[PDB]
């Protein structure tokens, strides 16, 4: 549920940690974005769209934390949008 | 070798013999005094506890004695619960003497266990027991718990009320149990119930014994609970007035004495009327002395100002006439108390229709004096003390009487014994010290008195010569004549002790007559039987020589200024070489060496300044290149700024680092620092930026305390130099020669007023030191404490204060400022962890927790500084300046991670 407890006496370096809100402004993600954000040995893996990558690192620059913009999106793109529109063609498009 | 004493004495404790165990137990308080740190204290107290648990009831009394003696170390015990359990495991025994001893131990331990419930239950259970030693120990422990706990106070209030007026438990036990009611001030209604019970007791048992005990209890309740002290003062006035017994009256006297010492602002006008009226119609004389002693202690405070308050003629007031017929009384002590009262009325509030009493006052003193001069008894000596203190205070408050004061004193300096010459010479010394204009009015008369001492007795002779030559030095405010030097000299060649001449020499060095200081220091130099005392006397001789060279100056003559300054520097340098040779590890003379060194630096600042003023007459206007500062003289006086400002800072550093001197030595250091600021301001107002001065001394230049003649002449010189600076502000060219002449006259004016070696140069009264046992691991010497360079270092500095004597005589330690810093010793340098913490000691202990962040790679240097904060607020920079070494290691996994990254 939180760092406040069982995470203190079970934590194991190195790890894979999944943290709080991806906007990088509130949660437990700010704590691990600090502390560990001092060495180039570690990396942070941004995976979620609709939040700007460079804007999230903006309060945290200057910074030595390795960063890879690896966004995973499942929403349909413009090719299948065209397929959808030529499949079930409407009278109007908004 | 800290715990080794513990193992030695506890090896003594594991004997099977009672004697060796008792010896170790009674040897524990010395070990407590030697190392006061709570690790040793806690360990030794637990060992005392489990020796107390199993014992043959005589070891128990010894451990009780040790606990009674070492009361101030009781708050340092860490494992309190185990200690108290081991002690408390004896209440459930069946030997009544052992139980009584254990309740006495609980009463001693009361401070650390105020709210332990089983202790209160044991006190209540054993309090109504039938074994007398158990009962007495229970009353002791109930008195000691009742001073701190409140629920215990109310329950024992009910219980002791019942057992006092239970009509069993005979009168000796009632006398023992009334102080339980004394300690019973915790709550308002509790105090009121105790007050009603005490009033019922004092009207119910009208004896000599119970009335005395109940009245002392009742007044301690009143002086503890400040809600109705005037009611008890009132009740004491009826007990002192309407009671035929005598011992009750004597307690009323000592009671009103305590209450007037404690809370004098609550004394109402009709209370003083009642006390005075009861002091009139008493037939006895000891009672008269007691009441007027109470009124004398009441006269030294603001109770008189409440008494003589507007909204009757104060001549018709009871106090002043009572003071008159007890000032003109036959007995000496009542006369001393009365003349104290009259002097205190005179020094206090200034209404017009009291001034006639002034005349009466001064005549009273001399009348009393001629009664107490020719008696030679310790009571008459105390009467001399009281009379002369009144003389000093009377001359101090009203200066226009003072001249008459001093001349009367000289009359009784003609005809009195060898014990009355002293302390009258001291009174003359004080009066001629702060108020100097009368001192010369003695002059020569003391000469002939001093001549009489050529053929006086021998027992009190040396102190008497010391007193007479001291008041000679004080009275000679301008200088001493050559014939005066000759007569003093030939008299102490006639007879002297050798230490008497040392006291005279240091008195002369104090006042400023350095030529007789030279001669007596020569006399000491031929004398004396040790190395460093010889070097010390040689140094003092050289200082006196340089100061006579400084007295040989002439105004508006710069040639003699350079010559005499050079002579003063060479004699001071022989003296500072002698002082450096005189320094010892046992007595590391630090104030004297620093004071002399900064005096040398002040005179060399003066020498560079005077020859720099000569440089304008010894160089061009500037150069052919310069045609808003031009010339080398501007750079030279900028260097004068640097030197004088640094010198003022060093005077401030000497002020802050002493803390053990008196007011006079500190004020002299302030005089030297103010001289440095004076010269700095004078130069930076004349030549270096006149433009941004714009002040013209907008502060007060008058109405000074003037506690010494040297202070007054310093202040006069300061005001004259500032007047010259204000006048010569922005009229003339920036270089000028009126500016250089102003600096020259300022230097001459500072060096004309000689010097004053004060008390801390010779004798040290207060000695305070701090320990600061650093315990991260304390190391050894060059071995550093290893840190892992991923965690901080818990320093855990702990300290204790050591007092030489009379704990705090002049200033008292309120809080102590510990500062810590680091330094990278590998070669800012690790200023990132400068830390500060304030400590309030409990009795003597300092306990703080310091975390130091060692982050980079290297060996670091932890320095710890102390700083005492006093009651007024001035910070004092003493301390051991403790340094310790750390090495920063790294985790091999972290090293491999950093190498891979």
């Amino acid at each position: 549920p939180s760092i406040h407890g069982d995470f203190s006496n079970d934590f194991r370096q190195p790890c894979v940690v999944f943290t709080g809100h991806p906007s990088l402004r509130f949660g437990d993600v700010v704590h691990f974005m600090e502390l560990w954000g001092k060495s180039s040995l570690n990396t942070v893996i941004f995976t979620e769209p609709d939040f700007s990558y460079l804007e999230a690192l903006a309060p945290y620059q200057p910074l030595a934390m390795k960063c890879i913009y690896c966004p995973i999106d499942t929403r349909l793109n413009f090719i299948q949008v065209s397929k959808l529109l030529k499949e079930v063609q409407p009278l109007h498009v908004v | 070798d800290a715990n080794s004493a513990l193992m030695e004495l506890d090896k003594g404790l594991r004997s099977g013999k009672l004697g060796e165990q008792c010896e170790a137990v009674v040897r524990f308080p010395r070990l407590f005094q030697k190392y006061p740190f709570p690790i040793l204290i806690n360990s030794a107290f637990l060992k005392l506890a489990d020796v107390f648990r199993v014992g043959n009831n005589f070891l128990r009394l010894c451990v009780l004695k040790v606990t009674q003696q070492s009361e101030k170390h009781l708050e340092k015990i860490l494992n309190v619960d185990e200690f108290v359990k081991r002690i408390f495991s004896v209440i459930h025994s069946n030997d009544p003497v052992a139980r009584a001893i254990t309740l006495r131990m609980l009463g001693s331990l009361a401070s650390i266990i105020p709210e332990r419930k089983n202790a209160h239950h044991s006190i209540r259970q054993s309090l109504d027991s039938h074994d007398n030693v158990e009962v007495e120990a229970a009353v002791f422990a109930a008195a000691n718990f009742s001073a701190q706990s409140k629920d215990f106070a109310v329950g024992i209030c009910n219980k002791i009320s019942e057992m006092i007026q239970g009509l069993a438990t005979p009168v000796d036990l009632k006398l023992k149990l009334i102080p339980i009611l004394q300690h019973m001030h915790h709550d308002a209604i509790l105090a009121s119930s105790a007050r009603q019970l005490l009033q019922q007791l004092v009207t119910s048992y009208p004896s000599t014994k119970m009335v005395i005990v109940s009245l002392h209890t009742f007044t301690l309740l009143a002086a503890s609970s400040l809600v109705d002290t005037p009611k008890q003062i009132q009740l004491l006035l009826q007990y002192l007035k309407n009671d035929p017994r005598k011992a009750v009256k004597r307690l009323a006297i000592q009671d009103l004495k305590l209450l007037a010492n404690k809370t004098p602002h609550t004394w109402s006008r009709e209370n003083i009327q009642a006390l005075c009226e009861c002091a009139l119609q008493t037939p006895y004389d000891s009672l008269k002395l007691g009441m007027l002693s109470v009124l004398s202690t009441l006269s030294g405070t603001i109770a008189i100002k409440h008494y003589f308050s507007i909204v009757s003629s104060p001549r018709s007031s009871d106090l002043v006439k009572l003071a008159q017929e007890c000032c003109y009384h036959n007995n000496r002590g009542i006369a001393a108390h009365g003349v104290r009262v009259l002097t205190n009325i005179t020094v206090s509030c200034q209404e017009k229709d009291l001034l006639a009493l002034e005349q009466d006052a001064v005549f009273g003193l001399e009348s009393l004096l001629v009664l107490c001069s020719q008696d030679d008894s310790p009571g008459a000596q105390a009467t001399l003390k009281i009379a002369l203190n009144c003389m000093v205070k009377l001359a101090k408050g009203r200066p226009h009487l003072s001249q008459s004061v001093v001349e009367t004193l000289l009359t009784q300096l003609h005809s009195a014994q060898d014990a009355a010459r002293i302390l009258m010479c001291h009174c003359l010394a004080a009066i001629a010290m702060q108020l100097p204009v009368l001192g010369d009015g003695m002059l020569g008369d003391l000469m002939e008195l001093y001549k009489v001492i050529g053929r006086s007795a021998t027992d009190k002779q040396q102190e008497l010569l010391v007193s007479l030559a001291t008041v000679i030095f004080v009275a000679s405010q301008k200088a001493l004549s050559v014939e005066s030097k000759a007569v003093i000299k030939q008299q102490l060649e006639s007879v002297s002790n050798g230490w008497t001449v040392y006291r005279i020499a240091r008195q002369a060095s104090r006042m400023g007559n350095h030529d007789m200081a030279k001669e007596l220091y020569q006399s000491l130099l031929t004398q004396v039987a040790s190395e460093h005392f010889y070097f010390w006397l040689n140094s003092l001789k050289e200082f006196s020589h340089a100061e006579q060279c400084l007295t040989g100056l002439q105004e508006e003559n710069y040639s003699s200024a350079l010559s005499c300054i050079a002579e003063s520097l060479k004699f001071y340098h022989k003296g500072i070489a002698s002082l450096t040779a005189a320094s010892t590890p046992l007595n590391p003379l630090s104030f004297q060496c620093e004071f002399v060194k900064l005096r040398i630096d002040l005179l060399q600042a003066f020498s560079q300044l005077i020859c720099t003023c000569n440089s304008l007459k010894t160089s061009p206007p500037p150069a052919i290149a310069t045609t808003q500062r031009c010339g080398r003289i501007s750079n030279q006086m900028k260097q004068s700024m640097e030197e004088f400002r640094s010198l003022a800072s060093r005077y401030g550093d000497l002020y802050q680092a002493s803390f053990d001197a008196d007011s006079a030595t500190l004020r002299n250091v302030e005089l030297q620092q103010q001289s440095c600021l004076l010269i700095s301001h004078a130069i930076e107002a004349l030549i270096l930026d006149p433009e941004s001065a714009s002040f013209q001394e907008y502060g007060s230049t008058g109405t000074a305390h003037a506690d010494s003649e040297y202070e007054r002449r310093m202040m006069s010189v300061y005001n004259h130099v500032l007047e010259e600076v204000e006048s010569l502000n922005r009229k003339y060219t920036p270089v000028s020669y009126m500016h250089t002449a102003c600096l020259c006259n300022a230097i001459i004016a500072l060096l004309k007023v000689p010097l004053s070696f004060q008390r801390y140069f010779f004798q040290k009264l207060q000695s305070t030191s701090i320990k600061l046992a650093l315990s991260p691991s304390p190391r050894n010497p060059a071995e550093p404490i290893a840190v892992q360079n991923n965690q901080q270092l818990a320093l855990k500095v702990e300290g204790v204060v050591q007092h030489g004597s009379k704990p705090g005589l002049f200033r008292k330690i309120q809080s102590v400022c510990l500062n810590v810093s680091s330094t990278l010793q590998s070669k800012i340098d690790n200023m990132t962890n400068e830390m500060e913490q304030r400590v309030e000691p409990h009795n003597d202990y300092f306990s703080t927790q310091f975390l130091l962040n060692f982050a980079i790679l290297g060996t670091h240097n932890i320095t710890v500084e102390s700083s005492v904060k006093d009651a007024n607020g001035i910070v004092w920079k003493t301390g051991p300046r403790t340094t310790i070494f750390v090495k920063s290691l790294e985790d091999p996994y972290s090293q491999q991670i950093r190498l891979q990254q």
